[PDB]
């Protein structure tokens, strides 16, 4: 009766986004694992780019603009601009709330 | 001790791999070259994976070790953690 | 319920 | 008394976890300090990318008369989109197969 | 009298079938034996998880499929429809592997 | 009758001379003008350090030389001694830039 | 405003670059393709460099920005810091 | 009274700065803590690689009748050593040029 | 009037190593800059690999073993083994002294 350890994953958030974009559509376990790995890889890429951006400018804080510059560097064009728009909108809403 | 296992990649298997790659006609000498290339690639990936496993003080090569080995060689693989 | 302007 | 707990994702209007992203950024050996808006911005970007890939994969699944996304649909969605293909150019999707592409020279001379 | 397809119809049929399909094209047991034989030279008494061998097979097949695509392109470049070892060598040399 | 080298002796002599030498092969001012014209599309009133332009020229010449080596290899593969745009396209496609 | 500077990469310059690359015979259509490829490469590198410069709130593109842009694209350059 | 200062590089018999490597590791956002022997090992590795490249470059310079190493000598040393070429495969050396390689098919027929 | 802010480089250490290996050979400014950039690049590579190794094993400290594994993963063939031997010798001597 040894309970397995807690393994964190983005499965629930990916499922919520899928239900937002496709209500009557499911996802298999392998596809969910692939999406989780994609999220982890993109997270690592953007975080590393922001970290080296901060190091280059001799800054000790990763801020919104560092993440924005990382997104602009790593994403191909229209994806980058739409991601920047979504990020700025989310940050503005969060700041407006509290 | 295993030996002569590179021959386990049979001619039909290489032909299927070429067909998935869009190859229509295959020379008879393709198979030895493909076996050598696959052996070199597997040697590199397995060497990196075994290095990762040895650093972890493990005696079992895990899927995460293979994933890290592939990612180090610029060949990130999804679906295994 | 969600649509992206990238695909128009 | 203490106020009711509200998640930062709810304040940002996002589905991805702002708190988990912030904790990963703090414990990821990226920088000495992490701003308040960085996890929000990164969660928004991740949610947008997930939405794009999931929408394209759902379109592919509907084309294949399926109501469940499999790795093949993800591979088709990634490789059929130019920008997504560039983003995941060095990424292999397990059980994803390949896109149908036969060179014209190999086709029969009809 | 027996029905016979011309030399190339079945090749195109197989190309279409295996580009539609997504299952692995190499037998599991021979590939596992090859992996164990290769790993024997690095460390003895090694054990492998099933997922590790599956990931190795997926990576190897994807690499070989991409290499065969480049080899087909090289063969077409030489006004041929047959891939030759020199095509594979040229593809690997342009890629930066040999 | 004036002396004339056959069509290919002077080409080999130039190959030897430019493989022995290490100086940049593109004129500095036209390259700087091209860099500034390209950068005009990304941000107006941009200034450039001399070392920045020198590094850009070095990288561009190295990339072009490597591409020309790959193009020559592709042209030799086609049993030709003349490089053609199709050779460059094949090289860039195998490299993964197209 | 600068215009039509791609023609500044003259035919002798492309010929010299090919000779350094070992090319013995050059077709006449090679020059336009080489100019286009160089334009695309410079566009990518300059875009990354300008992004780095703008993040630093500077108006001067520095050698370090170019080095970082090249490193991000897997084309590390030695000799400029 | 405190003991006379002795550099950590002298203790390990190394010429590269062990203390500077330790400081860069601590302030490089790599891990929460840095071991004592890690900077020693990294300085030794860096010194060995530098010694190899400098020895090969000096050999190239002596073969070119020069007493000062120039970028051409470094490029020749890197591209002539197989392992060093593999390590610096995607690295461009400024003013290094290229090797004198002419394809055999392009050579004149005797 | 005012001295420029000090910029740390590996010039003196590279010069000492050069004098150890070639007592009579000098070095140019550009070659010294190239050597400094090479040292920085190798340091960044090894440190990043060691950090990833520590993160994968849920460790908080980078030690000699982690750097050694990074060296084995990054340097090819004889370079890796020679670097391992030199580093282990240096660490043994350092622990033997104090």
């Amino acid at each position: 009766k040894r309970r397995k350890t807690r393994k964190e994953s983005y499965a629930i958030y990916v499922y919520k986004v899928l239900k937002q974009v496709h209500p009557d559509t499911g996802i298999s376990s392998k596809a969910m694992s692939i999406m989780n790995s994609f999220v982890n890889d993109v997270f690592e890429r953007i975080a590393g780019e922001a970290s080296r951006l901060a190091h280059y400018n001799k800054r000790s804080t990763i801020t919104s603009r560092e993440i924005q510059t990382a997104v602009r560097l790593l994403l191909p064009g229209e994806l980058a601009k739409h991601a920047v728009s979504e990020g700025t909108k989310a940050v503005t809403k969060y700041t407006s709330a509290k | 001790v295993l030996r002569d296992n590179i021959q386990g990649i049979t001619k039909p298997a290489i032909r299927r791999l070429a067909r998935r790659g869009g190859v229509k006609r295959i020379s008879g000498l393709i198979y030895e070259e493909t076996r050598g290339v696959l052996k070199v690639f597997l040697e590199n990936v397995i060497r990196d994976a075994v290095t990762y496993t040895e650093h972890a003080k493990r005696k079992t090569v895990t899927a995460m070790d293979v994933v890290y080995a592939l990612k180090r060689q610029g060949r990130t693989l999804y679906g295994f953690g | 319920s969600r649509k992206s302007m990238r695909q128009s | 008394t203490r106020a009711k707990a509200k998640t930062r994702s709810s304040r940002a209007g996002l589905q991805f976890p702002v708190g988990r992203v912030h904790r990963l950024l703090r414990k990821g050996n990226y920088a000495e300090r992490v701003g308040a808006g960085a996890p929000v911005y990164l969660a928004a970007v991740l949610e947008y990318l997930t939405a794009e890939i999931l929408e394209l994969a759902g379109n592919a699944a509907r084309d294949n008369k399926k109501t469940r996304i499999i790795p093949r649909h993800l591979q088709l969605a990634v490789r059929n989109d130019e920008e997504l293909n560039k983003l995941l150019g060095r990424v292999t999707i397990a059980q994803g197969g390949v896109l149908p592409n036969i060179q014209s020279v190999l086709l029969p001379k009809k | 009298k027996p029905h016979r397809y011309r030399p190339g119809t079945v090749a195109l049929r197989e190309i279409r079938r295996y580009q539609k399909s997504t299952e692995l094209l190499i037998r599991k047991l021979p590939f596992q034996r090859l992996v164990r034989e290769i790993a024997q030279d690095f460390k003895t008494d090694l054990r492998f998880q099933s997922s590790a061998v599956m990931a190795l097979q997926e990576a190897s097949e994807a690499y070989l499929v991409a290499l065969f695509e480049d080899t087909n392109l090289c063969a077409i470049h030489a006004k041929r429809v047959t891939i030759m070892p020199k095509d594979i060598q040229l593809a690997r040399r342009i890629r930066g592997e040999r």
